């Protein structure tokens, strides 16, 4: 329950160092940017997610 | 253990990895192998952020009625003016049209605020 | 199997992984571990 917390809460930075504060709606935008999806898809379709 | 060692001689030493807790804890820089009896001793050079400071953010800004989205970076604020900097460090700059992307209107994205996008071409054509 | 189970925590859970058919089928977002007797149950969020 600590690791299920900080994946949603602290992002990916809890195991790589000190835990940052990233809100959750901005976390899925950066995880789309690694696979080649720009932020147009997440913010428009957010009610359908 | 030797196939784990032959992977980390290939991945960590001879190349650069984006992985966490493979080439060592934190963001990977480079690795220095050393000689050891009946084994190998790795020296992992790692990238660790130290001190943190809380900033004010927003997912998008609104200028002419069209929503502006960042290309590479984050949106930060000191409590007065909105600044743009990158993800891993804080280097505050003014918001320019080359550093942002224009898609959609301001009635879609929840949390958009009003801002003034600085156009670098407007003082250039007037001078 | 536990060395592969420690690999999925270091890749699929604690960070973003670009791998194909490691963290599950499709493009990978994040992974949710669950407690299990004599093991661990992973819940993968995939982009299809």
């Amino acid at each position: 329950s600590a690791l299920l917390a900080g994946t949603i809460t602290s992002g990916w930075t809890f195991g790589a160092g000190a835990a940052l504060q990233i809100p959750f709606a901005m976390q899925m935008a950066y995880r789309f940017n690694g696979i080649g999806v720009t932020q147009n898809v997440l913010y428009e379709n957010q009610k359908l997610i | 253990s030797a196939n784990l060692a032959a992977t980390k001689m290939s991945e960590c030493v001879l190349g650069q990895s984006k992985r966490v807790d493979f080439c060592g804890k934190g963001y990977h820089l480079m690795s220095f192998p050393q000689s050891a009896p009946h084994g190998v001793v790795f020296l992992h050079v790692t990238y660790v952020p130290a001190q943190e400071k809380n900033f004010t953010t927003a997912p998008a800004i609104c200028h002419d009625g069209k929503a502006h989205f960042p290309r590479e970076g984050v949106f930060v604020s000191n409590g007065t003016h909105w600044f743009v900097t990158q993800r891993n460090f804080y280097e505050p700059q003014i918001i320019t049209t080359d550093n942002t992307f224009v898609s959609g209107n301001c009635d879609v994205v929840i949390g958009i605020v009003n801002n003034t996008v600085y156009d670098p071409l407007q003082p250039e054509l007037d001078s």
